[PDB]
RNA sequence: UGGAGAGUCUGAUCCUGGCUCAGGGUGAACGCUGGCGGCGUGCCUAAGACAUGCAAGUCGUGCGGGCCGCGGGGUUUUACUCCGUGGUCAGCGGCGGACGGGUGAGUAACGCGUGGGUGACCUACCCGGAAGAGGGGGACAACCCGGGGAAACUCGGGCUAAUCCCCCAUGUGGACCCGCCCCUUGGGGUGUGUCCAAAGGGCUUUGCCCGCUUCCGGAUGGGCCCGCGUCCCAUCAGCUAGUUGGUGGGGUAAUGGCCCACCAAGGCGACGACGGGUAGCCGGUCUGAGAGGAUGGCCGGCCACAGGGGCACUGAGACACGGGCCCCACUCCUACGGGAGGCAGCAGUUAGGAAUCUUCCGCAAUGGGCGCAAGCCUGACGGAGCGACGCCGCUUGGAGGAAGAAGCCCUUCGGGGUGUAAACUCCUGAACCCGGGACGAAACCCCCGACGAGGGGACUGACGGUACCGGGGUAAUAGCGCCGGCCAACUCCGUGCCAGCAGCCGCGGUAAUACGGAGGGCGCGAGCGUUACCCGGAUUCACUGGGCGUAAAGGGCGUGUAGGCGGCCUGGGGCGUCCCAUGUGAAAGA
């Protein structure tokens, strides 16, 4: 018995919370962001969402959503906060979005 | 193994005389003088006429037993003339006829077939320089069969050279009689065999 | 290439969708006469431009939903409901043959 | 990895391979991309070794990676021979 | 280049008609018998259960240590302590455990085959090209301390390194919103805005090797989609609630009722839905004149499964045979609280079964993983072992030898047969002995040359002292079926509807070529017969290629739905049809 390859489990259960945190911030992030285009608030909707948009591809970096995935929630982000946004618009920072 | 055991036999029960003897099937001493029916107990009875069956079995048979050959290596190289172009009939018998030790005996090293198949089996037969002890080996043309020289001194090869001496030989072949050589020119023709034998009852025998 | 049948709509009843019928002709593999087969395809319709009758031809396509891998490419000839009615009839065969 | 390595395709005690291009992962004696050559080891034919360089050469500017017997192979065959 | 029929219904006939046989095949098994070698092949049943051993690791050129040992230092001595080095152990970290090996259970399905789509996508390592690596910060093992448990193991506190992790920067470039351009499904370009890079290590230490980061392309492997084809039952006729479609959303690499909310009421079926049975599919294989039937073992390709069921994590990739969690059944440990397992991997065991192998050698070759390399692992593999299981080659002697011994068998008692067969004469020389003795092996590596081309050189065997060669050399296993017709081979005696033979038709109730033995003969021969199964004959499911007055078969009759089928002329089209080119049709097999 005893294969060492046990070890590989051992890193399995270290790599699961690493990835598990930074995607928990992610939405927490995200979510935060649409509150805001929501509610109205252009400024802080928007410094947060540039928040958010860095905090995926960052994620992107790593084994975490490697792929177009960071991608799809940046696309899904930036179109829904512009969108909630658009009740009385007002985009006051600007950073994050296009004119 | 071969079919090893009396053979002026089947000289009687095909009718017709059958050299696997070699010598002896000459001098009248064959059986085949003054006994010409079949053996057994009843072959001095008169015979009932054959079944279409028969007949292309007592055909097969005697040619089989010319050769001597086991059933297996006749039919595989029967079927390897069915799928040959050219006439099954006499591809069959030029197939037969390029055994090594058919060759041997046609060349005369041997008194019979069978004393050619111990020659071969023994290592005494040269093939381009090469011993080759397989009877089955196919012989192809420009193929030069001798005698190895460790058996060139050998008294029975000096025995049956010596009276090869002028004999003729068949008009596929040639040898050299001091030298102990000889060469396969080409395949004989129907013509260029005396079998007596029918080949078609024969590929008749085998479409059942 | 992407294959292409023609065929005529047999149904109008979905939204943005609909049902082509589309025969084939083939020597049977081993009788050898010339058969008569016939499928039905769910096409796209994104403009609800086509209606019943209509003979149209259809595109093979990214899949639309479970069962629509086709959208309509042109309409061929406008509405002869013959064809509709030899379908519909033959649908209402199926009524008898049970009990 | 593409690789360029034998295959075996003689029979018990005589050995002939195929110099073949395949995925380093399937089989050896397993469903290849190309036939690139034959290796006879034993030597028993005049022409026991046929490689078709400029084949091989394609397969290396894509980078296929060749065994070291492979690679043995194809340098005696003049694959990379540049003069 | 290819096609044979026969027996059996009648007193006899012709026809119809089933049954039977001759042929070929097999992962075979059974009986008698059994000499050698080569190449193949070998649990078809319980996807029943498994003792034992091996079957996937590797890297010290990513990092810090524990234990055991040696040497050299700072000191007058000790204590303490610094550097070097050897062996070992794991740990942190990277790449590989998704390949390769096994099975055929599930599956009648885009599962497979075949031809395509992907403007709906992913692809580690490999190749080509562009560009870059600045500074800072942190943690968990190892280690040390402490606790619980019988054990498996487990909990807490403290120190620490890195190619582990994180923040800042730098923006070749890429990603996202929006706009514009060209394309046309989410393809390419562009603008503003926002967001995103990294790691070191090694020496022959001024330069180079192994790595690292972002992007584009290539190559390879793959996902998803579609047309067409894919067994039986209609004594299964109706099926369907995410069910069919829509809008929006979630999810994924990616389309999609894949999932979710809401809306519409749809979708499928006699061209066989739904249900039941059966089953991996193919390249092929077998048979057949072919059309066809049958089949999918070994080998190659795809799929599915890993005791049964569900599930996700890590990751380029799995929902993972030798990874994880849970439920169930079973085996084992148990301090009764709780634990450990998973040969359909190689051998091996047991069960079942008519039946299926060695607990073999080897890293020498080929191939795969890790590694700068040296090298390590590889029951993949290469070989050997067993089994007439198949195919193939080969031996049990050759030549002379009596108008013909003995024995046996028959007889008209004259003789006939076994039979040139034996004896016996000569010749060769399977076995076995002796010596020599391989190919498979050349690269990796070293040296010259720049770690390139090129040249040069060195180590490297399981099989195996086997193959093979040379010398010497002995006459040295034969069996099994059959002899009434089909079907090639006949007499004697024994037995008397007995004992029994038998594929079919039939033999035997005192002269049996059919039973049993013998003599003899026919057929094959290291085999020969038998049983089972497949095709053939069978034109006996009739596309090729049959029929229905009396032989089996016209619906009791009509009307008519679907479907099938369609008179003469012309014109368009060109769907079927026919032609040309082209891509495809993997390798093997043929
Ligand atoms: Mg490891
Ligand atoms: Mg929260
Ligand atoms: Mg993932
Ligand atoms: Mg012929
Ligand atoms: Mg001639
Ligand atoms: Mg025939
Ligand atoms: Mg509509
Ligand atoms: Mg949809
Ligand atoms: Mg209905
Ligand atoms: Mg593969
Ligand atoms: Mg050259
Ligand atoms: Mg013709
Ligand atoms: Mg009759
Ligand atoms: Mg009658
Ligand atoms: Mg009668
Ligand atoms: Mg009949
Ligand atoms: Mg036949
Ligand atoms: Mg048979
Ligand atoms: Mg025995
Ligand atoms: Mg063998
Ligand atoms: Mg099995
Ligand atoms: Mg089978
Ligand atoms: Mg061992
Ligand atoms: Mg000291
Ligand atoms: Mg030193
Ligand atoms: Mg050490
Ligand atoms: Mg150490
Ligand atoms: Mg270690
Ligand atoms: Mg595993
Ligand atoms: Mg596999
Ligand atoms: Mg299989
Ligand atoms: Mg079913
Ligand atoms: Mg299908
Ligand atoms: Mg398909
Ligand atoms: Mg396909
Ligand atoms: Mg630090
Ligand atoms: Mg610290
Ligand atoms: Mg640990
Ligand atoms: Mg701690
Ligand atoms: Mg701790
Ligand atoms: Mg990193
Ligand atoms: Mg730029
Ligand atoms: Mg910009
Ligand atoms: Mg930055
Ligand atoms: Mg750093
Ligand atoms: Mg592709
Ligand atoms: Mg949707
Ligand atoms: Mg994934
Ligand atoms: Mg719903
Ligand atoms: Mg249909
Ligand atoms: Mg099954
Ligand atoms: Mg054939
Ligand atoms: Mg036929
Ligand atoms: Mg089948
Ligand atoms: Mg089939
Ligand atoms: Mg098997
Ligand atoms: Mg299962
Ligand atoms: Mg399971
Ligand atoms: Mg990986
Ligand atoms: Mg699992
Ligand atoms: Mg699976
Ligand atoms: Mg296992
Ligand atoms: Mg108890
Ligand atoms: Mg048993
Ligand atoms: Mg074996
Ligand atoms: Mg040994
Ligand atoms: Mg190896
Ligand atoms: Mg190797
Ligand atoms: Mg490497
Ligand atoms: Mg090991
Ligand atoms: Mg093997
Ligand atoms: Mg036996
Ligand atoms: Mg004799
Ligand atoms: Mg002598
Ligand atoms: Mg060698
Ligand atoms: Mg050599
Ligand atoms: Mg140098
Ligand atoms: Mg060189
Ligand atoms: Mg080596
Ligand atoms: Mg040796
Ligand atoms: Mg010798
Ligand atoms: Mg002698
Ligand atoms: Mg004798
Ligand atoms: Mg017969
Ligand atoms: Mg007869
Ligand atoms: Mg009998
Ligand atoms: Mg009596
Ligand atoms: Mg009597
Ligand atoms: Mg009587
Ligand atoms: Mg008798
Ligand atoms: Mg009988
Ligand atoms: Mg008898
Ligand atoms: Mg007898
Ligand atoms: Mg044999
Ligand atoms: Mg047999
Ligand atoms: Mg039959
Ligand atoms: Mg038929
Ligand atoms: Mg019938
Ligand atoms: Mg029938
Ligand atoms: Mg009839
Ligand atoms: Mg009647
Ligand atoms: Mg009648
Ligand atoms: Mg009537
Ligand atoms: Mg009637
Ligand atoms: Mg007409
Ligand atoms: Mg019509
Ligand atoms: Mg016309
Ligand atoms: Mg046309
Ligand atoms: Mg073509
Ligand atoms: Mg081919
Ligand atoms: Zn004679």
């Amino acid at each position: 018995r005893n294969l060492s390859a046990l070890k590989r489990h051992r890193q399995s259960l270290k790599r699961r919370l690493r990835n598990k945190a930074k995607k928990s911030a992610i939405k927490t992030l995200s979510k935060k962001a649409i509150q805001l285009a929501q509610e109205g608030k252009a400024e802080e909707a928007l410094k947060i969402m540039r928040k958010a948009e860095s905090l995926i591809d960052k994620a992107a970096k790593g084994s975490t959503l490697h792929k177009n995935a960071a991608a799809r929630r940046k696309s899904r982000l930036m179109r829904k906060v512009r969108q909630l946004l658009e009740a009385a618009g007002a985009p006051l920072i600007g950073g994050g979005l296009s004119a | 193994g071969r079919y090893i055991g009396p053979v002026c036999r089947l000289c009687r029960r095909e009718g017709v005389k059958l050299y696997l003897k070699g010598e002896r099937c000459y001098s009248p001493k064959c059986a085949m003088e003054r006994r010409p029916y079949p053996p057994g107990q009843h072959g001095q009875k008169r015979a009932r006429r054959p079944s279409d069956y028969a007949v292309r079995l007592r055909e097969k048979q005697k040619l089989r037993r010319i050769y001597g050959i086991s059933e297996r290596q006749f039919r595989n190289l029967f079927e390897e003339a069915s799928k040959k172009k050219g006439v099954t009939g006499s591809v069959f018998l030029g197939l037969l006829e390029s055994r090594l030790d058919n060759v041997v005996y046609r060349l005369g090293f041997a008194v019979s077939r069978r004393q050619a198949r111990q020659l071969v089996r023994h290592g005494h037969i040269t093939v381009n320089g090469r011993r080759v002890d397989l009877p089955s080996y196919r012989v192809r043309p420009g193929d030069e069969i001798a005698v190895a020289e460790k058996s060139r001194n050998l008294e029975l090869i000096r025995q049956n050279l010596e009276a090869m001496k002028g004999r003729k030989v068949g008009p596929w072949l040639s040898l050299d009689v001091e030298g102990m050589k000889g060469k396969f020119l080409r395949l004989p023709d129907r013509e260029d065999l005396a079998l007596p034998v029918n080949e078609q009852l024969v590929i008749e025998f085998y479409s059942r | 290439p992407k294959k292409v049948l023609t065929g005529v709509v047999v149904s109008d009843k979905m939204q943005k969708t609909v049902t082509v019928l589309v025969e084939r002709q083939f020597p049977h593999p081993l009788y050898g006469k010339v058969i008569k087969r016939s499928k039905k395809y769910l096409a796209h319709d994104p403009e609800e431009k086509y209606k019943l009758g209509d003979v149209v031809e259809i595109i093979e396509s990214r899949p639309i939903s479970k069962r629509k891998r086709f959208r309509v490419l042109r309409l061929v000839e406008s509405g002869r409901m013959d064809l509709v009615e030899k379908y519909l009839i033959r649908r209402q065969n199926y009524q008898s043959l049970s009990k | 990895m593409v690789k360029i390595r034998l295959a075996r395709f003689g029979s018990k005690h005589n050995p002939h391979y195929r110099i073949v291009v395949t995925d380093a992962r399937r089989k050896r004696d397993g469903k290849y991309i190309e036939k690139i050559g034959y290796y006879d080891p034993r030597k028993t034919t005049p022409d026991w070794l046929k490689v078709d360089v400029e084949r091989a050469r394609y397969w290396l500017s894509v980078g296929a990676q060749p065994t070291d017997t492979a690679r043995r192979l194809l340098r005696q065959a003049g694959v990379f021979r540049q003069e």
